[PDB]
RNA sequence: UAGCGGGCGUGGAUCCCUGGAUGUCCGAAUGGGGGAACCCGGCCGGCGGGAACGCCGGUCACCGCGCUUUUUGCGCGGGGGGAACCUGGGGAACUGAAACAUCUCAGUACCCAGAGGAGAGGAAAGAGAAAUCGACUCCCUGAGUAGCGGCGAGCGAAAGGGGACCAGCCUAAACCGUCCGGCUUGUCCGGGCGGGGUCGUGGGGCCCUCGGCAACCGAAUCCCCAGCCUAGCCGAAGCUGUUGGGAAGCAGCGCCAGAGAGGGUGAAAGCCCCGUAGGCGAAAGGUGGGGGGAUAGGUGAGGGUACCCGAGUACCCCGUGGUUCGUGGAGCCAUGGGGGAAUCUGGGCGGACCACCGCCUAAGGCUAAGUACUCCGGGUGACCGAUAGCGCACCAGUACCGUGAGGGAAAGGUGAAAAGAACCCCGGGAGGGGAGUGAAAUAGAGCCUGAAACCGUGGGCUUACAAGCAGUCACGGCCCCGCAAGGGGUUGUGGCGUGCCUAUUGAAGCAUGAGCCGGCGACUCACGGUCGUGGGCGAGCUUAAGCCGUUGAGGCGGAGGCGUAGGGAAACCGAG
C-alpha cells in the first residue's frame, strides 16, 4: 500500500553514484526494502555455496539492489521524470516530455 | 494561593490611614475593683504597637 | 499600541515604509507578483513586511 | 523470514476500505459439575451394522416485566467489561492545632451500587429588598467579602453584575364513557383502559352565552438531503562542469512557485524520490438537524357553583445531617422517632417569635445545549534523547522474586550497500596470520564515536644506611626537544611541611563520611503578598471570563479591581 514508486521491470537510468549515469532495464524491483535492480552494482561475494547444496556456488558478482530514489526512468531522449495523464478510458503515466 | 485575612487581627485591630496599627489598651474589662479613676481613663485610649505592628499588617492586606 | 506605532515609526524614519496601491499583479501568483515588486524597488534584496 | 521445497499475478493478484462467512475451549458463561480452559447429562434429529458405544446439529441457567384461560408456555429485558470523568450508599488516619479532646486533614483516601458518552442538575411551595429577578448547569467577578471558629489552628458562602448555552414539558385529582369483580341498585364500592386536566394574571372540573373554525404555533419523534467519517487520486520547476569513496557541496547558466512544510536519496536538493500549496473522489457502512418535509401535540372571553388541585404529607415536638453557620437569637432544606390537618377565606417562605407588607404553590415525573474526562485517532512543542523519556524505544508488566495479594529489571547503533571475509596457513576447536571487500575493518559482527578507574608490554630518569599527608623551595646529575642564551621529564642532597569534608570552645586527630572511577543527585513552580528596580499612563490606571481574528497575529471586551477622605463599635458626620 502506498509503497508505488517509480518504474518497474523496463528501462531506467542509475543516477546513483558508483554507477551514476549507467542504463539498463530493471530486472528486479522490491517495494518492501524500496530497491531496485538493473544491471550495475555488481558485488563480489567470494562466498562459498548459496544454498546448504550443490557443489560451487560461485562468487558470482551479483548486481545488488540500489535505493529506488537512485534510478530515474527514461524515454526517447534523455531521463525524464514521470506525469500520470488519463486518456478517455483509462490511465496512463506520461513522461514530462513525450508519452510513456 | 490567595492568602486569607487573619480574622483574628481584623477583630480587634485597626489599621490607619497612614500605615500606623492601633488597638485598645489591655487589662480593663475585670482587673479593675477599685484600681485609681486615673487608671481607666487611660486604660480607655488606644495606642500604636511598633514592630509587630508591622507584623500585625502582613495579617491583612486584602483588608 | 506605543510599540506598533514606534516600529511602523523606525521603519518609517529609516525610509524603508512604502504605503502602495496599484497591485496591478493581482490574482496569485508570484511571477506575477515579482514584475510588480520589479518596477516597485523590491528587488528581493531586503526581507519584505508585505500587510 | 533468509533457507529447503513448491506456487500465484494485467481473465488483473498481494495490499487498503466496506459488508458478509467461519469462528474449537474458558470466561457475565447460561443444561449440570468444576481445582477457568476440564468432566457428566435430559430432550429432538443425524451419522456408523448401530440396541448396548460414540460422534454431530439443535435445545435446556437464573431474575425482572408483560401477557398466558390458571396450569405449561410466548414475548421483551437484565447479568459482565470499560483509562479517567459522573451520581449515590458508606467513610478513615497520619497531619495541622508547634501537646490534645472540640476543630483540622475531609466528606479527602478507600469500599460499595449505579449511569453514560457524558453524569448530575433542571421549569420556583425559588431568590431577598429592588413592590426587583424569572429552570438548570459552566467560566469571570462579587470575595478571601458576609460569616463560621477551643472567635484557636483554620474554614469560608449567596444575591447581584460580566459571559457560555438557551426549552421547555408530561402527569395525579374532580368529571364523562367502557370492561371485570361487589352489593344493600345509587352520577354507588373497588380495579384496569380511554377521554378530560396540569397552575400563582391562581388553574382546572361541571353548568349558561359567542366562532360551532379555516387558521396560527409545532417538535426533544420520525423521513429526505447537504455536509463529515471509514480506502484513495491529480499535483509546477534543472542541466553542464568540478572535487569526492559517494554531490545535495563548489562553479556557470536556467526554471517553478496558491507549492522555499518535512522526510529520503552514500555529504548540505524548491525543480531526484515521497510529499508540500491548491484541487478531486465512495458501490458499502457510520455519522447527520446544518437545510427540507411530515406527524405527535398545542390555543379564546365573560357569568354562575364552591366539585378538584398529590397524607401519616403539611404542621409541632424529640434525635441528627446539609448550608458560611461548631446550639448559637438558629431560620431555611433534609428526616430516624412521637403527636397529626386543611384544598385557595388552603398552605410554605422572606434567619427565634407576633403584627403588617410582599414572594411562592410542597408532599408525582421527564427534558437537549453550554460542563468533566482521555482507553482511542490527529496535530503541535524555547518536552526527553537510552542512568533521560511511560516501569517497557528491544519479544515487558516479561525475566526473576513471593504461598498469595504483590513486587519488578536490565537490554537501542556494522556499513551508503552484506559487499558479513572464499581460498591457503597454525589450531581438536576457539582464536588468529595471509588474502579479499570497503571510503574507512583502529567499521569484523553486541561491530559509530570509545572518556576514567583498572590490567599489561616497551622505553627515559630513579631507588637496597634509610624514618615517610608523599609535597614544595633551591642546587646538582642523567635523558630529551631548539647547533645555539632557553624549555620538558626524572630525582640526589639540603630548607620547610599535622590529608579532605562534616561537626565543634577546640581536629592531623585514636570524633563523622568517603575503596577507586564514570554517570544520576538537592532552594523549584503556581497563586497571594512586601520591598527594590526597568518601563507605559496619570486624578487616574487596568481589564476578567468571553467574543471576532489568526494558525506562533492580534484586536474587541469595563463586569470588576486599586486610587481620588478620613474618624467612629455604630447610628452619623466629614477635612475633619
Ligand atoms: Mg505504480
Ligand atoms: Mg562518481
Ligand atoms: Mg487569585
Ligand atoms: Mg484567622
Ligand atoms: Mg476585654
Ligand atoms: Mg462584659
Ligand atoms: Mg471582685
Ligand atoms: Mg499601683
Ligand atoms: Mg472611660
Ligand atoms: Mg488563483
Ligand atoms: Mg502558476
Ligand atoms: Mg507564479
Ligand atoms: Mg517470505
Ligand atoms: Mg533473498
Ligand atoms: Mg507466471
Ligand atoms: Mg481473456
Ligand atoms: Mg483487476
Ligand atoms: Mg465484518
Ligand atoms: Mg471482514
Ligand atoms: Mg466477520
Ligand atoms: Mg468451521
Ligand atoms: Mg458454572
Ligand atoms: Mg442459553
Ligand atoms: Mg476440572
Ligand atoms: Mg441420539
Ligand atoms: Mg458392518
Ligand atoms: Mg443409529
Ligand atoms: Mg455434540
Ligand atoms: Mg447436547
Ligand atoms: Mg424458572
Ligand atoms: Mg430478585
Ligand atoms: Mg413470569
Ligand atoms: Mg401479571
Ligand atoms: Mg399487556
Ligand atoms: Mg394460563
Ligand atoms: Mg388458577
Ligand atoms: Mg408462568
Ligand atoms: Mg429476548
Ligand atoms: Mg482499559
Ligand atoms: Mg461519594
Ligand atoms: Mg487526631
Ligand atoms: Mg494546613
Ligand atoms: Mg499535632
Ligand atoms: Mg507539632
Ligand atoms: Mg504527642
Ligand atoms: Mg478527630
Ligand atoms: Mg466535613
Ligand atoms: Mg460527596
Ligand atoms: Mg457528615
Ligand atoms: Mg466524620
Ligand atoms: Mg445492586
Ligand atoms: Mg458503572
Ligand atoms: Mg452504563
Ligand atoms: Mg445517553
Ligand atoms: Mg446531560
Ligand atoms: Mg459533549
Ligand atoms: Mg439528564
Ligand atoms: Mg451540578
Ligand atoms: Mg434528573
Ligand atoms: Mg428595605
Ligand atoms: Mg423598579
Ligand atoms: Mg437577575
Ligand atoms: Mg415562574
Ligand atoms: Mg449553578
Ligand atoms: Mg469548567
Ligand atoms: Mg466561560
Ligand atoms: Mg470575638
Ligand atoms: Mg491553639
Ligand atoms: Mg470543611
Ligand atoms: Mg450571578
Ligand atoms: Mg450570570
Ligand atoms: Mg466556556
Ligand atoms: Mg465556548
Ligand atoms: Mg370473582
Ligand atoms: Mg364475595
Ligand atoms: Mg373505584
Ligand atoms: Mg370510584
Ligand atoms: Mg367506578
Ligand atoms: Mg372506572
Ligand atoms: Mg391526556
Ligand atoms: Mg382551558
Ligand atoms: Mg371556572
Ligand atoms: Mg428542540
Ligand atoms: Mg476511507
Ligand atoms: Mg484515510
Ligand atoms: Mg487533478
Ligand atoms: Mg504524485
Ligand atoms: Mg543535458
Ligand atoms: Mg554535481
Ligand atoms: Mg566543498
Ligand atoms: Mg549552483
Ligand atoms: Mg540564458
Ligand atoms: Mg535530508
Ligand atoms: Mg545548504
Ligand atoms: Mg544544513
Ligand atoms: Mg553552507
Ligand atoms: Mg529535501
Ligand atoms: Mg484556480
Ligand atoms: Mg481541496
Ligand atoms: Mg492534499
Ligand atoms: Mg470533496
Ligand atoms: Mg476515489
Ligand atoms: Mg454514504
Ligand atoms: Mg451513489
Ligand atoms: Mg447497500
Ligand atoms: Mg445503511
Ligand atoms: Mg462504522
Ligand atoms: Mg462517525
Ligand atoms: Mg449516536
Ligand atoms: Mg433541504
Ligand atoms: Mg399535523
Ligand atoms: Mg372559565
Ligand atoms: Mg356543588
Ligand atoms: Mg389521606
Ligand atoms: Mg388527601
Ligand atoms: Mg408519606
Ligand atoms: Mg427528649
Ligand atoms: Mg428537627
Ligand atoms: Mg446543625
Ligand atoms: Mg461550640
Ligand atoms: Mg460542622
Ligand atoms: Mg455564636
Ligand atoms: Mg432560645
Ligand atoms: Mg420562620
Ligand atoms: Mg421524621
Ligand atoms: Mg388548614
Ligand atoms: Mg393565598
Ligand atoms: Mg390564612
Ligand atoms: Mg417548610
Ligand atoms: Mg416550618
Ligand atoms: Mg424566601
Ligand atoms: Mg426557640
Ligand atoms: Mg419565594
Ligand atoms: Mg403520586
Ligand atoms: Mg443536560
Ligand atoms: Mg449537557
Ligand atoms: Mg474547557
Ligand atoms: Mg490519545
Ligand atoms: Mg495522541
Ligand atoms: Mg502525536
Ligand atoms: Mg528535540
Ligand atoms: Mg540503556
Ligand atoms: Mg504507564
Ligand atoms: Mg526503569
Ligand atoms: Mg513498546
Ligand atoms: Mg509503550
Ligand atoms: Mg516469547
Ligand atoms: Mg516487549
Ligand atoms: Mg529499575
Ligand atoms: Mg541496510
Ligand atoms: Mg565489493
Ligand atoms: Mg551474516
Ligand atoms: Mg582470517
Ligand atoms: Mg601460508
Ligand atoms: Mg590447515
Ligand atoms: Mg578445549
Ligand atoms: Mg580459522
Ligand atoms: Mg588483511
Ligand atoms: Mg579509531
Ligand atoms: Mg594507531
Ligand atoms: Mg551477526
Ligand atoms: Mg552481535
Ligand atoms: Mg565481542
Ligand atoms: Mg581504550
Ligand atoms: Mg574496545
Ligand atoms: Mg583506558
Ligand atoms: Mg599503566
Ligand atoms: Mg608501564
Ligand atoms: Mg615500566
Ligand atoms: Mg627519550
Ligand atoms: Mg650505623
Ligand atoms: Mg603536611
Ligand atoms: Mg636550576
Ligand atoms: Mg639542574
Ligand atoms: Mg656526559
Ligand atoms: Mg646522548
Ligand atoms: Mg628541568
Ligand atoms: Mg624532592
Ligand atoms: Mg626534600
Ligand atoms: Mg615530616
Ligand atoms: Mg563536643
Ligand atoms: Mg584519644
Ligand atoms: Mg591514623
Ligand atoms: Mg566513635
Ligand atoms: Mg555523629
Ligand atoms: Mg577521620
Ligand atoms: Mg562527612
Ligand atoms: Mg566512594
Ligand atoms: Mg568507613
Ligand atoms: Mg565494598
Ligand atoms: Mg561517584
Ligand atoms: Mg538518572
Ligand atoms: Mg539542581
Ligand atoms: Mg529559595
Ligand atoms: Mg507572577
Ligand atoms: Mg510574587
Ligand atoms: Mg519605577
Ligand atoms: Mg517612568
Ligand atoms: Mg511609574
Ligand atoms: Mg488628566
Ligand atoms: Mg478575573
Ligand atoms: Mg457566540
Ligand atoms: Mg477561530
Ligand atoms: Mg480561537
Ligand atoms: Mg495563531
Ligand atoms: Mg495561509
Ligand atoms: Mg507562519
Ligand atoms: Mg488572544
Ligand atoms: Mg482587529
Ligand atoms: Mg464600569
Ligand atoms: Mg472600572
Ligand atoms: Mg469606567
Ligand atoms: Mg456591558
Ligand atoms: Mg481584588
Ligand atoms: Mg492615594
Ligand atoms: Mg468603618
Ligand atoms: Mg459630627
Ligand atoms: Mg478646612
Amino acid at each position: 500500500r502506498v509503497k508505488m514508486h517509480v518504474k518497474k521491470g523496463d528501462t531506467v537510468l542509475v543516477a546513483s553514484g558508483k554507477y551514476k549515469g549507467r542504463v539498463g532495464k530493471v530486472k528486479e524491483v522490491l517495494p518492501k526494502k524500496y530497491a531496485v535492480i538493473v544491471e550495475g552494482v555488481n558485488i563480489v561475494k567470494k562466498a562459498v555455496r548459496v544454498s546448504p547444496k550443490y557443489p560451487q556456488g560461485g562468487f558470482i558478482e551479483k548486481e545488488a539492489p540500489l535505493h529506488a530514489s537512485k534510478v530515474r526512468p527514461i524515454c526517447p531522449a534523455c531521463g525524464k521524470p514521470t506525469r500520470v495523464r488519463k486518456k478517455f478510458l483509462e490511465n496512463g503515466k506520461k513522461i514530462r516530455v513525450c508519452a510513456k | 494561593p490567595k492568602m486569607k485575612t487573619h480574622k483574628g487581627a481584623k477583630k480587634r485591630v485597626k489599621i490607619t490611614a497612614s500605615g500606623k496599627v492601633v488597638a485598645m489598651k489591655t487589662g480593663k474589662r475585670h482587673l479593675n475593683w477599685q484600681k485609681s479613676g486615673k487608671e481607666i481613663r487611660q486604660k480607655g485610649r488606644k495606642f500604636v504597637l511598633a514592630k509587630p505592628e508591622a507584623e500585625r499588617i502582613k495579617l491583612l492586606l486584602p483588608y | 499600541k506605543k510599540g506598533l506605532a514606534m516600529a511602523v515609526a523606525d521603519r518609517a524614519r529609516e525610509g524603508k515604509l512604502l504605503l502602495v496601491e496599484a497591485f496591478a499583479g493581482v490574482n496569485g501568483k508570484t511571477k506575477e507578483f515579482l514584475a510588480w515588486a520589479k518596477e516597485a524597488g523590491l528587488d528581493g534584496s531586503e526581507s519584505v513586511l508585505l500587510v
